[PDB]
């Protein structure tokens, strides 16, 4: 049977995703956890839909720009992978996590 | 300017594409409309899937 | 006659006083002020909306999308410097590849 | 009135007389142009007269056209067998 | 209550590295990931809350998601304010 | 069966208004006069058959009805949610 | 009651573009980002006023806001365009 070469999917997908705009993340698993946050923070506020349509949009932005970073800095160690240390230290350079 | 440029190329160059395309596949239509079926033909179709 | 027609501006110059007057920025508001500034305004979205219709055309599209509107927004390196800490919903993001990452040998 | 329209050709089994008066009634509707709402007490054959209507169509009006039916998940699966039994012919 | 910062799928992180162009992701970046979408929406949501409490409302809106963001320094389009 | 068809441009009504029906018919010893009304308004779109009427082969059925005690689990349940 | 800036924008993209339509999420991005670069317009300029400590907001201190916010290019041909406004305004008269 015929099967794609690790990575083939990858580009293929890279190339979809990045083509898309629909939002990526759950709404419900979204909408509750933000409510558990909120609940932490106070009791029994209300949220209606525009509220965590718009942080879930914020959200993704955030996280899709430290991703942009942290896949800048990656090929800078020669490595194709990122790895945690990526992370911290693309945070810590943003001047987010220090 | 560049911008408009790059964009006004790409149009003329679908553009002329498209129209080869399109007769391409206007030959493709009109070759392909000339098929039909009679009741004979359908009905003994119809006793080979019977 | 409106002062819009006799500056010559599309923006409501009157609206835009209005604005300043109110918003409390300054105690008072030289009048070319409110026309320098609904000039600045009108220009500016002359040429953000020149772009998101050149990019809605490259498209074949013709109502500008958030997606268009981005592409056009990012491909100026200068409207990008001015709105380099705007976030719009529903932008999507530019193709990026690094020539590391595309198989085979060179 | 109700016409006694031919039976079908394609005709599998044998349509019990009341089927028969079922199907010419369909037809009727039919040639009237005309929907109709069709309740029996079940366990009557609708659905073989459902077959018997569409061989209608079939052999008088020629009309295999893409007919549509839309049915719960369970049934669906028996319904393409009893296609297969009263009237192998349609697709 | 439960968890739902684990609820956050890995496909949806998954995804949104795929719009990052990465090409191959360690495991361990999804807990770190988690980590880091969490304190970020802790200090927005903190500061929606507060807004809220400030307008006396007891239902938060897109204005005060707006003023939040904002305030971070990030500047969000199309939902007004 | 009638719904409301648009034809160049322009509706047209098929049936009655719901509210029309609902004043006719379902407002109203009248009432079997008035099913008898809904049956003839039906007689062109429904054909109805009966069993009994159609077919002799199978008339054959039977309904039973079982009582059943409640266990004193089961009745301690009950009693307690009451 | 409420006002939106919605209705200049389509007439200038019209003016621009006439085949060209806006859907509302476009139009309330633009509304947003014209409300924005006003608001920093303004702010600038209530500051370069302060700081000088001139009461009343000018052409200038708006010339100046300009020339501070927009890249330098963008700024020549903004001031440039608001100049020539505000010289075909004041000889209206
Ligand atoms: N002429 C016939 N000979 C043998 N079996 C029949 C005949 N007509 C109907 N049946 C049986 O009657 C059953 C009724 O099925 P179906 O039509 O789905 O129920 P209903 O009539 O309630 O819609 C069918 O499964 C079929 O096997
Ligand atoms: F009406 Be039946 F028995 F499907
Ligand atoms: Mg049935």
């Amino acid at each position: 049977p015929h099967r794609y070469r690790p990575g083939t999917v990858a580009l293929r997908e890279i190339r979809r995703y990045q083509k898309s705009t629909e939002l990526l993340i759950r709404k419900l698993p979204f909408q509750r956890l933000v409510r558990e946050i909120a609940q932490d923070f106070k009791t029994d506020l209300r949220f209606q839909s525009s509220a965590v349509m718009a942080l879930q949009e914020a959200s993704e932005a955030y996280l899709v720009g430290l991703f942009e970073d942290t896949n800048l800095c990656a090929i800078h160690a020669k490595r194709v992978t990122i790895m945690p240390k990526d992370i911290q230290l693309a945070r810590r350079i943003r001047g987010e996590r220090a | 300017m560049e911008n408009t440029m790059k964009v006004y190329e790409k149009l003329s160059k679908a553009e002329k594409k498209r129209k080869i395309i399109q007769e391409r596949i206007r030959k493709h239509k009109e070759q392909e409309s000339q098929h039909m079926l009679t009741q004979e033909e359908r009905l003994r179709i119809a006793k080979e899937t019977e | 006659q409106s002062r819009s027609a006799k500056a010559g501006l599309t923006f409501p110059v009157g609206r835009v006083h209005r604005l300043l007057r109110r918003g409390n920025y300054a105690q008072r508001i030289g009048s070319g002020a409110p026309v320098y500034l609904t000039a600045v305004l009108e220009y500016l979205a002359a040429e953000i909306l020149e772009l998101a219709g050149n990019a809605a055309r490259d498209n074949k599209k013709t109502r500008i999308i958030p997606r268009h509107l981005q592409l056009a927004i990012r491909n100026d390196d200068e409207l990008n410097k001015l709105l380099g800490n705007v976030t719009i919903a529903q932008g999507g993001v530019l193709p990026n590849i690094h020539q590391n990452l595309l198989p085979k040998k060179s | 009135s109700v016409v006694d329209v031919p039976v079908p050709s394609l005709l599998r089994g044998n349509l019990r007389t009341y089927q028969k008066q079922g199907l010419n009634w369909l037809a009727s509707l039919y040639n009237n142009h005309t929907n109709g709402i069709l309740a029996d007490e079940m366990g009557l054959g609708k659905t073989i007269q459902t077959i018997s209507l569409l061989a209608y169509l079939a052999c008088e009006k020629e009309n295999w056209g893409p007919h549509l039916i839309v049915v719960p998940t369970s049934v669906l699966l028996n319904w393409e067998m009893e296609f297969k039994r009263f009237a192998p012919g349609f697709k | 209550l439960r968890d739902n910062i684990q609820g956050i799928t890995k496909p949806a992180i998954r995804r949104l590295a795929r719009r990052g162009g990465v090409k191959r992701i360690s495991g361990l970046i999804y807990e770190e990931t988690r980590g880091v979408l969490k304190v970020f929406l802790e200090n927005v949501i903190r500061d929606a809350v507060t807004y809220t409490e400030h307008a006396k409302r007891k239902t938060v809106t897109a204005m005060d998601v707006v003023y939040a963001l904002k305030r971070q320094g990030r500047t969000l389009y199309g939902f007004g304010g | 069966l009638m719904p409301q068809t648009v034809i160049d441009g322009k509706k047209v009504s098929g049936f009655a208004d719901l509210d029309a029906f609902q004043q006719w018919f379902g407002r109203p010893k009248e009432t079997k006069k008035t099913v008898a009304k809904l049956h003839q308004v039906l007689r062109p779109y429904l054909l109805r058959r009966l069993k009994a009427d159609v077919e002799k082969q199978m008339p054959a059925k039977y309904e039973h009805i079982v009582y059943c005690k409640l266990s004193k689990r089961q009745r301690f349940l009950y009693d307690d949610f009451m | 009651r409420k006002e939106t800036y919605s209705s200049y924008i389509y007439k200038v993209l019209k003016q621009t573009h006439p085949d060209t339509g806006i859907s509302q999420k476009s139009m309330s991005i633009l509304n947003s980002f014209v409300n924005d670069i006003f608001e920093r317009i303004a702010t600038e300029a209530s500051k370069l006023a302060a700081y000088n400590k001139k009461s009343t907001i000018s052409a200038r201190e708006i010339q100046t806001a300009v020339r501070l916010i927009l890249p330098g290019e963008l700024a020549k041909h903004a001031v440039s365009e608001g100049t020539r406004a505000v010289t075909k305004y004041s000889s209206s008269t």
